[PDB]
Parts: C-alpha cells; sequence; structure tokens
RNA sequence: AAGCUCGUAUCAGUUUUAUG
RNA sequence: CACGGACCAAGGAGUCUAACGUCUAUGCGAGUGUUUGGGUGUAAAACCCAUACGCGUAAGGUUGGGGCCUCGCAAGAGGUGCACAAUCGACCGAUCCGGAUUUGAGUAAGAGCAUAGCUGUUGGGACCCGAAAG
C-alpha cells in the first residue's frame, strides 16, 4: 500500500492548465471537437443573465 | 458556472449530466473531461464579470497572489497569415511546381 | 481501374513445429534459440516473415474486387462514403442485428456503394 | 514498518469537526486564549517575534486585572516567565488593554 | 543533423513550421542559424541575462540592431543602466520585460521578428554562456 | 477576438447589456499541458489496494 | 486561431473521426465536402467553408464565413440550387467567386 | 463590383515572374540551338 | 465617445448601423477621442457578410472623411487611423486582410480627396505620413502601388494627356515621391520595401 | 548517444618520390 | 555426449519503494517549492494561503571565430564580431621575503528550483524456484 498513489504538480503550472481549459471554452470549434451538440446555441461564450 | 449561489445548485443537482462550479474554484476535471478540451459553459452574468477579479488582466492585478496569466511564444497564433502576407512574400525567391516532374 | 494486385507471398506463415505439437499454436513467433535451424535459415525450412514481402503501397489494403474495406455500423456511418464509392467498399460489423442490416442494405444500394458481405443474416 | 498517512485527508476533516463542536458549546467565546508577543532566542532568530505561552503576573497586574481572574476572562497566564524587555512588556500590556476594551461579559 | 524539436509545445511548432519555410525560400544564412539553434534541448539553451545584452550593445552600429536570443531573457538587478534597444526572443522573465520596456526598449516574439526582418537584416544573435554548468 | 459579449435573458433573447472579454480568453491553449496536468491531477483520488 | 483548432483536432480527438482499417480516417460531420478530416476538408478548422447538402428537398449550398464563427445557432448561410445541372453548376461557381479552387 | 485584392498582388508578382522566365525560355532556345553547333563542329 | 465605441462594437447589425448614422449626425458637432472612434470602427468592419456590403462600408468609412479648424479636426482624425490600423494590424486574421486592405485603400483615397480641396495643409498631412511610414512593413508595400494607382483614380490616349496635364502639375506627388525617395535613400530600412519601391517607382 | 566549437578544407591496413 | 519434454487445459518469473544520479520535457527564473498546517468545499477531489524551512544567488589586450553590414551580378574585398577556443595582462582563500612558482571547474557577471518520463547504481526477499546447519 505504500506504492505511490499520488503526484505533486507545480502550483503555478497547474493554474496554467486551468487558464487554458477556460480559453478553449471560447473558441467554439473546440466545443464541437470534443462533444457537445452546440450548433444551436445563440452565441459563445454563452452568457446568461444573472437571474438564473 | 455561477458566482454566488442564490439557490441554483439544488435545481440542477438532479438533472442528468449538468453540473455547476463556483468561479472561485473551477475544477479542472470538469473543464477538460478526460484531457479533451472544451467543456460547454453557460456562464452567468455576474460570474463572467467576476472572472477578471479572479484571474486578472493588465489592469486589475491578480487576486491569486503574485500571479499573471501566461505569455505567448508566438505573437499571433495563425501562421499562414504570416506567410501569405505581402511582408514575407517580397523577401523570397519564387516557387516550384509543388509536384515535381519525373526526369529519366 | 487499378494495377494488377500482387501479393508477393500468399501463404500464411506458421510457427516452427506448429503441427507436431498442440501445446504450440499457429501464430508466428520468432526463434531465439541460437542453435535452431529456422533462425539460421537452413535450406528447406519454413520462411520467416521479413520486410521485403511488404506489398505495394498503391494496391496495399485493397480487397481483390478492387475496393478497400471500411467497417460500418449504422446508416449515419456509411453516409461518410457518399464521396468514395470507387475506392472504399463498406461492410457491416458482425454484431449488427438483422433488423438494421436491411436498412443499411437498401440505403447502401441507393448510394451505390458495394457492400462486401450482404446476405449476412438475411433470407427472402 | 512503514507508516503512510492516507488520512491526511480525513484527519483534517475530523479536526475541522472537533473545532466545530468546541464552538458548539462555548459559542460566544473564541476557542482560544489571548497570548503574549514574545521575542525568540538564539542569535539566528532573535530578530523575529513570536507567540509565547502566557502573559505574566506583572504584565497582568499592570494591565489592571488579577491572575486568577484573568484565566477565567480568557487571558492565559504563565507564571515561570520573566518580563525584561521594556518593549515586549509594552506590546503585551497594550494587547491586554485592548482585549479588555473589546470583550464583554455576561451576568450570572 | 536533426529534424523536429524535442518539444510538445505547440507554439514553437508553429515557429518551426514558419522558419523551415523561411529558411527554404529566402536561402539566407540567418534562418539556418536561428532554426538550427532552435531545435536544441533545454540544457542547451542557456538563458541570457540582460546584463549580457547591455554588454553586447557596447560595440559599433549596435544602436540599430535587434538583438536576438533563442532562449529566454532573464533580467539581472546588477545593472541600473540599460539601452534603448529592441529585443526578440521566446520568453521574457517579466522582470526583464518591464526592465526593458521601462528603459525605452521593445520586446517582441520571434514571429514578429520574422515579419520585421526576414533576411534577418541588421540583427544580432547572442548565445548564452555554455560550459558554466555541469 | 471580440471586444464584447451579449448577455441573454432567460427567455433566451438578447439584452442591451454588453460585457468585455475577461482577457483570460487571450491565454494560450496547450493541449499538452492540459494532458499532463490532467493525468497527474486525475490520479489524486485513489483509495489504496493491496493483497 | 484556426491552425491551432486543427492541431488540437489532429492530436486529441474529434467527437467524430473514424480511422478506417487502412491508414486514412474519415470525418463523419454532417457538413463537409469529401468526408475526410484533413486540413482542408475538416469543417471544424476552416472558418471559411462551403458544402452542399440535401434538405429532403433540393440541395442547399451551405456557406459560412469567419464572421458568424461566434454565433453558431446561425452561422451557416444557405442557398437553394436549381434543377438545371448546367444552371446549378453556374450557380455554384457563381456564389463561390474568389473562394479558392 | 467585386475586387478581391488579395489575389491582385499575387497576379502582379506572378505575371512578372512568368514573363521573367519566358525570357529564359526563348534565351534557352537560343542557347541550346547554338550548342548543337559548337559541339558538332568539335566532334568533327 | 464611449457610447459610440460600444454601440459600434456591439455585436449585432442594428446597433452598429444605427450607430454609424448617429456618428454622421455627430461629427458635424482630441487624439484620444479619435483613436477611440477608430477602434470602434475597426471592430465595426470586423463584422460583414456577402461581400457587397463588405464593400459598402469600405466606402462609408471612406466617406466619413468628407465632413484651419476642420483642417485640424481631420488631420488628427486621420492620424488616429494610421496609428490604430498599423497597431491592430498584425493581430488581424488571415482571411480578413481582404477587408482591411480594401478599407486601407478607400481611406487613403479619402484623405486625398479631402486634401485635394484647395490644397501648409498638405505639408502637415505629410507631417503625419512622415511621422508614420518611417513599422510593420506589410502596409507600406500596400500604399506604394496602391498610392500611385489610386492617385490616377483621382484626376478622373488623350485621357493620358488629361492626367499627364493634371498630374503634369505633379507638385503634390512631387512631394509624396519625395517621401519615398526619402525612405529609399536612407541606409537603415526594410531592405525589402527598399527593393519593392525600386520596383514601383518605375 | 550527446553536445558544436568541422564539413572543416580531413585523412588512409595503398603505391610512389628522397632519406635506413 | 549431459540434462528437460507422454499429451491437453489453467496458472506461472526484472516488480515496488527509498537514497543518489544522467539525460528529455514542462513551469517559473536570481529565484525557487500550495498540499505538516489553516480556509473553503458539490467533501479522501477541486480552489485559496500566513509564517517558516530545503537548494540556489561567492571586466583587458590581442588572435581566430556562427551571424551580421558594405562593395561587388561573382568569386572575393573591407567593418562589426555572441559562444568559447587560445594569447599574454587581472582580483581573491592557501605559497618565501608587491613578486618565484601556483592556487580553486573561486571572481571577473550569474543559472537554479520543482514536477513528470525513459532510464542507471545501492539496500530492501529485489528476476523465479532449490544448500545443509542455528
Amino acid at each position: 500500500t505504500w506504492r505511490k498513489w499520488n503526484v505533486k504538480v507545480n502550483h503555478n503550472e497547474k493554474r496554467y492548465a486551468t487558464a487554458s481549459a477556460i480559453a478553449a471554452t471560447a473558441v467554439a470549434s473546440l466545443v464541437l471537437a470534443r462533444g457537445h451538440r452546440v450548433e444551436k446555441i445563440p452565441e459563445i461564450p454563452l452568457v446568461v443573465s444573472t437571474d438564473l | 458556472v455561477y458566482a454566488e449561489d442564490n439557490g441554483i445548485v439544488k435545481a440542477l443537482r438532479n438533472v442528468p449530466g449538468v453540473e455547476t462550479a463556483n468561479v472561485a474554484s473551477l475544477n479542472l476535471l470538469q473543464l477538460a473531461p478526460g484531457a479533451h478540451l472544451g467543456r460547454f459553459v453557460i456562464w452567468t452574468e455576474a460570474a463572467f464579470t467576476k472572472l477578471d477579479q479572479v484571474w486578472g488582466s493588465e489592469t486589475v492585478a491578480s487576486s491569486k497572489v503574485g500571479y499573471t496569466l501566461p505569455s505567448h511564444i508566438i505573437s499571433t497564433s495563425d501562421v499562414t497569415r504570416i506567410i501569405n502576407s505581402s511582408e514575407i512574400q517580397s523577401a523570397i525567391r519564387p516557387a516550384g511546381q509543388a509536384t515535381q516532374k519525373r526526369t529519366h | 481501374p487499378h494495377p494488377k494486385i500482387v501479393k508477393k507471398h500468399t501463404k500464411k506463415f506458421k510457427r516452427h513445429h506448429s503441427d507436431r505439437y498442440h501445446r504450440v499454436a499457429e501464430n508466428w513467433r520468432k526463434q531465439k534459440g541460437i542453435d535452431s535451424v529456422v533462425r539460421r535459415r537452413f535450406r528447406g525450412n519454413i520462411s520467416q516473415p521479413k520486410i521485403g514481402y511488404g506489398s505495394n503501397k498503391k494496391t496495399k489494403f485493397l480487397s481483390p474486387s478492387g475496393h478497400k474495406t471500411f467497417l460500418v455500423a449504422n446508416v449515419k456511418d456509411l453516409e461518410t462514403l457518399t464521396m468514395h464509392t470507387k475506392t472504399y467498399a463498406a461492410e457491416i460489423a458482425h454484431n449488427i442485428s438483422a433488423k438494421n442490416r436491411v436498412v443499411i442494405l437498401a440505403r447502401a444500394k441507393a448510394l451505390g456503394i458495394k457492400v462486401t458481405n450482404p446476405k449476412g443474416r438475411l433470407a427472402l | 514498518r512503514v507508516k503512510v498517512h492516507f488520512d491526511q485527508a480525513g484527519k483534517k476533516v475530523s479536526r475541522r469537526n472537533a473545532r466545530a463542536t468546541r464552538a458548539a458549546k462555548i459559542a460566544p467565546r473564541p476557542l482560544d486564549l489571548l497570548r503574549p508577543v514574545v521575542r525568540a532566542p538564539t542569535v539566528k532568530y532573535n530578530r523575529k517575534v513570536r507567540a509565547g505561552r502566557g502573559f505574566t503576573l506583572a504584565e497582568v497586574k499592570a494591565a489592571g486585572l488579577t491572575a486568577a481572574y484573568a484565566r477565567t476572562i480568557g487571558i492565559a497566564v504563565d507564571h515561570r516567565r520573566q518580563n525584561r524587555n521594556q518593549e515586549i512588556f509594552d506590546a503585551n500590556v497594550q494587547r491586554l488593554k485592548e482585549y479588555q476594551s473589546k470583550i464583554i461579559v455576561f451576568p450570572r | 543533423h536533426r529534424t523536429a524539436p524535442k518539444s510538445d509545445n505547440v507554439y514553437l511548432k508553429l515557429l518551426v513550421k514558419l522558419y523551415t519555410f523561411l529558411a527554404r525560400r529566402t536561402d539566407a544564412p540567418f534562418n539556418k542559424v536561428v532554426l538550427k539553434a532552435l531545435f536544441l534541448s533545454k540544457i542547451n539553451r542557456p538563458p541570457v541575462s540582460v546584463s549580457r545584452i547591455a554588454r553586447a550593445l557596447k560595440q559599433e552600429g549596435a544602436a540599430n540592431k535587434t538583438v536576438v536570443v533563442v532562449g529566454t531573457v532573464t533580467d539581472d538587478a546588477r545593472i541600473f543602466e540599460f539601452p534603448k534597444t529592441t529585443v526578440a526572443a521566446l520568453r521574457f522573465t517579466a522582470g526583464a520585460r518591464a526592465k526593458i520596456v521601462k528603459a525605452g526598449g521593445e520586446c517582441i516574439t520571434l514571429d514578429q521578428l520574422a515579419v520585421r526582418a526576414p533576411k534577418g537584416q541588421n540583427t544580432l544573435i547572442l548565445r548564452g554562456p555554455r560550459n558554466s554548468r555541469e | 477576438s471580440r471586444p464584447q459579449v451579449t448577455v441573454h435573458s432567460l427567455t433566451g433573447e438578447a439584452t442591451a447589456n454588453a460585457l468585455p472579454l475577461p482577457a483570460v480568453f487571450s491565454a494560450p491553449i496547450r493541449p499538452d499541458i492540459v494532458h499532463t496536468v490532467f493525468t497527474s491531477v486525475n490520479k489524486n483520488k485513489r483509495q489504496a489496494y493491496a493483497v | 486561431s484556426d491552425e491551432i483548432v486543427w492541431q488540437v483536432i489532429n492530436q486529441s480527438f474529434c467527437s467524430h473521426r473514424i480511422k478506417a482499417p487502412n491508414g486514412q480516417n474519415f470525418c463523419r460531420n454532417e457538413y463537409n465536402v469529401t468526408g475526410l478530416c484533413t486540413r482542408q476538408s475538416c469543417p471544424l478548422a476552416n472558418s471559411k467553408y462551403a458544402t452542399v447538402k440535401c434538405d429532403n428537398g433540393k440541395l442547399y449550398l451551405y456557406m459560412k464565413t469567419p464572421e458568424r464563427a461566434h454565433t453558431p445557432a446561425k452561422l451557416w448561410e444557405r442557398i437553394k440550387l436549381s434543377k438545371n445541372y448546367t444552371k446549378a453548376l453556374q450557380q455554384i461557381d457563381e456564389h463561390l467567386l474568389h473562394w479558392s479552387k | 463590383i467585386l475586387t478581391p485584392e488579395s489575389q491582385l498582388k499575387k497576379s502582379k508578382a506572378q505575371q512578372k515572374t512568368a514573363e521573367q522566365v519566358a525570357a529564359e525560355r526563348a534565351a534557352r532556345k537560343a542557347a541550346n540551338k547554338e550548342k548543337r553547333a559548337i559541339i558538332l563542329e568539335r566532334n568533327a | 465617445t464611449s457610447n459610440f465605441v460600444k454601440q459600434l462594437s456591439s455585436n449585432n447589425r442594428k446597433t452598429r448601423v444605427n450607430a454609424l448614422e448617429a456618428l454622421k449626425k455627430y461629427l458635424t458637432a482630441k487624439q484620444i477621442e479619435f483613436n477611440k472612434l477608430w477602434k470602434g470602427l475597426y471592430y465595426a468592419m470586423w463584422f460583414s457578410d456577402r461581400p457587397r456590403p463588405q464593400q459598402r462600408l469600405a466606402n462609408e468609412l471612406g466617406e466619413l472623411h468628407g465632413l484651419t479648424t476642420n483642417d485640424k479636426a481631420f488631420i488628427k482624425f486621420s492620424r488616429g487611423f494610421w496609428k490604430v490600423m498599423c497597431f491592430e494590424w498584425f493581430n488581424i486574421d488571415r482571411y480578413r486582410l481582404d477587408k482591411y486592405l480594401l478599407l486601407i485603400r478607400r481611406v487613403l483615397f479619402s484623405q486625398l480627396k479631402y486634401l485635394q480641396s484647395r490644397n501648409k495643409l498638405v505639408d502637415e498631412y505629410i507631417k503625419k505620413v512622415l511621422r508614420w511610414l518611417p513599422v510593420y512593413t506589410g502596409i507600406p508595400i500596400h500604399i506604394v502601388d496602391i498610392l500611385l494607382d489610386e492617385w490616377e483614380r483621382l484626376l478622373k490616349k488623350e485621357e493620358e494627356m488629361r492626367k499627364i496635364a493634371e498630374s503634369a502639375k505633379k507638385t503634390p506627388l512631387a512631394d509624396v515621391i519625395a517621401i519615398f525617395q526619402d525612405i529609399v535613400a536612407d541606409y537603415n530600412n526594410s531592405k525589402v520595401l527598399r527593393e519593392k519601391i525600386k520596383e514601383d517607382l518605375f
């Protein structure tokens, strides 16, 4: 059980990967190249009023 | 995504597949489901605005202490626009056939 | 059309001593015994696989009738072949039911694609 | 032999819970005790200032309250510590005076 | 005697995809130098502390040259006095970044260097110190 | 890019409001890094096992 | 910008891609010409694109451009096309004008 | 009513090259047709 | 101004069109203001369709110059253009360079058609172009050839005598080409654009 | 294998030529 | 020669970790490391971070010399020359009275830290199975 089950990852760098992950939520052809029938959404980033 | 929960999360918690995250966190595993980029986000209006506070731009500083978003190695991502530019195309000898002609 | 299709070697390679023993199977494997006859290539023994048998990049992967093979499940999948009816021919992965095959059939003749394995699971 | 702590996830949850009960009874009080401001030894660290154990007799006196009462008002007292540095003494006294002025006390 | 950089990093794959081209059509030596020094490893790209730049511009005509470092530029506080220059390289330590732009200079990626100076006309390429490591 | 974004109502139509882009959408995409950070970060929830 | 969206599609996966037994790999997108996702046919990394597609009616030429790139719900423009094969072809190479060959 | 203007610069530079080479075509006809003389007289 | 910038950038057709209108009814009534207007427009061109309108605007932003006071107003107002455009130039797309080269033309032609009014003024116009031709050598390449051709577009066989009388005047162009010869004769420059000029001076 | 500081302008299980 | 094999099925042997490495990638860069600990949590995850501590931070003259610039269609010619190479001056901890030799991957202008990956040495049962005694 003392097999390493976990990995330490630089913090700064990890924010790098978060930053990028958000960025791809924009380009709107990455939203397709993953999954996501999005073709009928009105606009991207799809932004809905706070009222939700 | 949202910013401050006024009671959304309970509405969506049941409905299949849908899932929310406060902006203060943004779970990578829910942005990039398997390292295939691009979750499909519905930001809300407040959170979208929060999103400068969180990360920060040339004006608003950080809120994640001592941080800045990454730089760029290129200036501009799309390359062909460099190469098919008039600004290179005047520096370079002319072209070939792109499919040569079998000799002998 | 296409060139004339040449296999360079048409006989499946077998594993040394496959038949004299069952505890040995027919899937080719190397001989690491430095004494062995099949490794040092003595006359009259079986023929190793070796790269030179590699077939002709033009006709490689071509089924005999001249098309290639592309393996489809539902009709929405064969619609990718609207363009190439002259190169690829498509056949129907085994687990498809007898319910949907007949659909892939009708629609696959309309498009004019060759289905290598019709008559699978279908009577009249 | 080899101990490997897989509960560093859980132990912190039970430590949050512990403090969550210790404030489920004592609720008005602040879980804690006022503590002096104390300079460290050893030419290496002496420039740093630190948390100590308890204020003192004297620091408690000149701050206008008495030991045995202090301990019950939230202060914490350490009887084996010796006030010398004027400045440290000052910051302490001040820190109490503060604490006094900020607290309340209920009746009985 | 190499082909493609060791890297996963997309953006120097688009650089490389640019500089192969440029090197091929323009047939200038500049491109072969810069590219042929791009594919190197991380040990082989010593970072160039900006004090070495300030050293380098102390020669003649150096007012007009865009000095170039394939590596990263890393500022050094051992200089308070820095020229007006224009630098192009891959990565800038934000320290160096703000140091130059404060001092009057300009700092721009390799792409923009190509667009500006495809022949690499009137440029300079500094190699970071090499053996100083183990 | 785009200078600004159109909020939508819950009925789904447009709205007079407009929002700048956060300029986090200017940041590089790095399918590499996402892939490494996401193998390492994905490993971090594992209950142990042994025999 | 687009070349990146490509390279992402050329290393990670598209939701849609096939990889036939020989080396070549289709693209099952509803909207594309040629049905092979490669640099110049994959509708997801182009930003300028045109195909032809049946409605169950006649064959609408669908077109897109960069400008509706961010507005997918309506991005593809659409045109019908005549029943004159001749006139059709003239309509096609009509609308496409300096769209590349 | 439609001027694409990207293709213009190309059509000019293209054109100039094509008629720079057609030079080398004719001049190369003169070159070769010349050679088939000298080399012959020297074979004799 | 901010309401202009944002009603032009607002991504929709309507808000953009009607914001154009208003600005026309406006400029009848400093450097920073003008920059802001540009970036407004620059993003108002970003959107376009089906190229006929894509042209129609290129006119529009041309016409917009047609509106020693206005001397100053529109010399500064164009300085804004050349600055914002050579700045936000190189971050453009590959496919858009269509529009912004077209527009870069209709503009330059519109600065001329104004400065053709009566023709000092001109000298200061070259006291922006001078300030500006000599970064991103992509654009001078364009204004060189398009310079001369579009100029011939102004003055509109014997027609060539109509020009070469009118251009036989040759003074404004004499000073323009004086700006080119300025940039060539120097020693530190593109080394490309130099060559390209020496193609198109001739 | 790796670096670059060569493809420099590098030699050779060889013959010669003069000195054993 | 000598050892194994009657045959079939199934099982069956370079693993894990720790300490030092070499390389490659990655993030930052005179810094460098969030994860003992706090806070928050949609709860063994994600996100945030105070104070410390680990490792690092102790310009000469010439000559050649990738690139560059100029002339030259061209070979070549002239100028500037980064890396380091070498040349003879230099500063420093240790050399007998500023020196006779040196000095130490010391300064002369930094290059490191951390994680991943392939691997290598060492101990752990350490590729699997089999020594007698104690």
